[PDB]
């Protein structure tokens, strides 16, 4: 607390919340925020947030309790699918794309992004996974794009009827209804007091 | 890469009934939203129907309502336009197309805006005496 | 003089979504337990959802599981019903109500027996066209 | 030799335990018991008490000791807030409604009253206070009903958002679980041997 009031590494929250382009759900990027002081105040002055929800830690007491190895990951989903980003839920995203552990502590953030991740005539870039063989363990990323056999007839690598690609793109247009705009979602995840703490922030 | 194939057409009389079939191979219905468009000679194209997602919430336009019934089966993955009691001006070529997401009137967007993905090759119909 | 005031509703197309809001003037939330009931024309009223007093255990009915969500914001003293994937038989009028205590499912009791002390005027949703 | 003075009547302990209706916690009734003989055997043949816990005295020994200025006060709470009626305890009742001193010499008696103090459709005649400016000092009764200001906006005009009514009612319904059923509580307080005695009990 010498040269400046310490405060050297400010934690890289600004590039995560404010980025030029996010990734799809099936290819969600993931950050390794460590070795800094975590100012949990800059996220509030960002946007009129649509969802600020978490369990086990309370939004005003993140400053005065601290921990180590906080994780931040980002993707964009449909408006009617924000409810599936929570522990214990089921659905297309919550079972085939992105699953949370049942005992999860960390804060999930969502805001509307019509003006940035949508365009006239369809933005056919942001995709999601639709079929697979089985369910998903929590915190997994699946990239593989092979044919899926849905019927009794075994389908080869050639595309045919009853065998389908697992990837379909959200067709984003600015004139959709409320549940069908893109909503950029970032999810924080961290453990409470079971390891040598590294990131704690300036004060309370 | 993904192909969608139509069948039907022929020489019919007014009041005849036929069953147009749009068969999808690469992509699956009851998740995409398909519909039908037509092109009469010397005119501009317009839609005929639109099935949304998996529930089925049939749309029709004013010039075509009351005579066509749209239907989809999920076993064979082929959307069906059952035609009944047509008139003489319905001579055109019918195209089927499917766009991901519940595209049929999902708010302030109506599918007459034909920025519509996976266009097909089509089938020609003739009605005459 | 405690009023519960609702905003939302309108003309929504099937496949759409709304967010109903119930606001408390006199009383405070996170001490009460608020819930949503609905009335259809020619039918009796049935429950939709419940949240309890502290933290909040969310209770849903047999018709609306996995589609609807309830969420309470104590900053603006509002409770919110996010409705998703609306089908055609959801045309009804929705009431929000509040009752002191962790009232819904304490012992051999459940909130479908409508006896909540505070009531509201109601908003109309219409899922059709 | 043992000498005790002349006393006629038998204390109104039946009058305070067997009454038509009790009082709410925010306005607990208080009765002064003096100039009688305190035979604590009518207490035992009353009910199968949920909790009979005595601080500073042992429950068999109250006949053959005596004291002065014994105080009887009564109110009605629910199941899970019985443990809050104790010295050194915190909670909604204990900090805002009824506070006991850390050095307390008395007994706490509670029993279930689901059959009497509950009715179908809810019994809204038993209230408790949620909000005050500060905590409550021991043995203070707070009856004033004024609007509590929770937000920064000064709500002078009554009954608005972030200005709340201070009283909430217990909702008592007969089909509740044991943790939310009403419980009649009677607390006895007295002082042990620093003042002349006025109530003693069995003469000999």
């Amino acid at each position: 607390i010498v040269r400046f009031p310490n405060i050297t590494n400010l934690c890289p929250f600004d590039e995560v919340f404010n980025a030029t382009r996010f990734a799809s759900v099936y290819a969600w990027n993931r950050k390794r925020i460590s070795n800094c002081v975590a100012d949990y105040s800059v996220l509030y002055n960002f946007a009129p947030f649509f969802a600020f929800k978490c369990y086990g830690v309370s939004p005003t007491k993140l400053n005065d309790l601290c921990f180590t190895n906080v994780y931040a990951d980002s993707f964009v989903i449909r408006g009617n699918e924000v409810s599936q980003i929570a522990p214990g839920q089921t659905g297309n995203i919550a079972d085939y794309n992105y699953k949370l552990p049942d005992d999860f502590t960390g804060c999930v953030i969502a805001w509307n992004s019509n003006k940035l991740d949508s365009k006239v005539g369809g933005n056919y870039n942001y995709r999601y996974r639709l079929f697979r063989k089985s369910n998903l363990k929590p915190f997994e990323r699946d990239i593989s794009t092979e044919i899926y056999q849905a019927g009794n007839k075994p389908c080869n690598g050639v595309a045919g009827v009853n065998c389908y690609f697992p990837l379909q793109s959200y067709g984003f247009r600015p004139t959709y209804g409320v549940g069908h705009q893109p909503y950029r979602v970032v999810v924080l995840s961290f453990e409470l007091l079971h390891a040598p703490a590294t990131v704690c922030g300036p004060k309370k | 890469q993904v192909q969608l194939q139509e069948s039907g057409g022929g020489l019919v009389q007014p009041g005849g009934s036929l069953r147009l079939s749009c068969t999808a191979s690469g992509i699956a219905l009851h998740t995409h939203a398909t519909g039908w468009f037509r092109q009469a000679p010397g005119k501009e194209r317009e839609g005929v129907s639109c099935i949304s997602s998996g529930d089925g919430t049939t749309y029709y336009e004013d010039s075509v309502e009351g005579r066509f019934t749209i239907s989809r089966d999920n076993a064979k993955n082929t959307v069906y336009l059952q035609m009944n009691s047509l008139k003489l001006e319905d001579t055109a070529v019918y195209y089927c197309a499917a766009d991901p997401g519940a595209v049929c009137h999902s708010g302030s967007y109506y599918y007459t805006d034909d920025d519509f993905y996976y266009r097909g090759q089509g089938t020609q119909v003739t009605v005459s005496s």
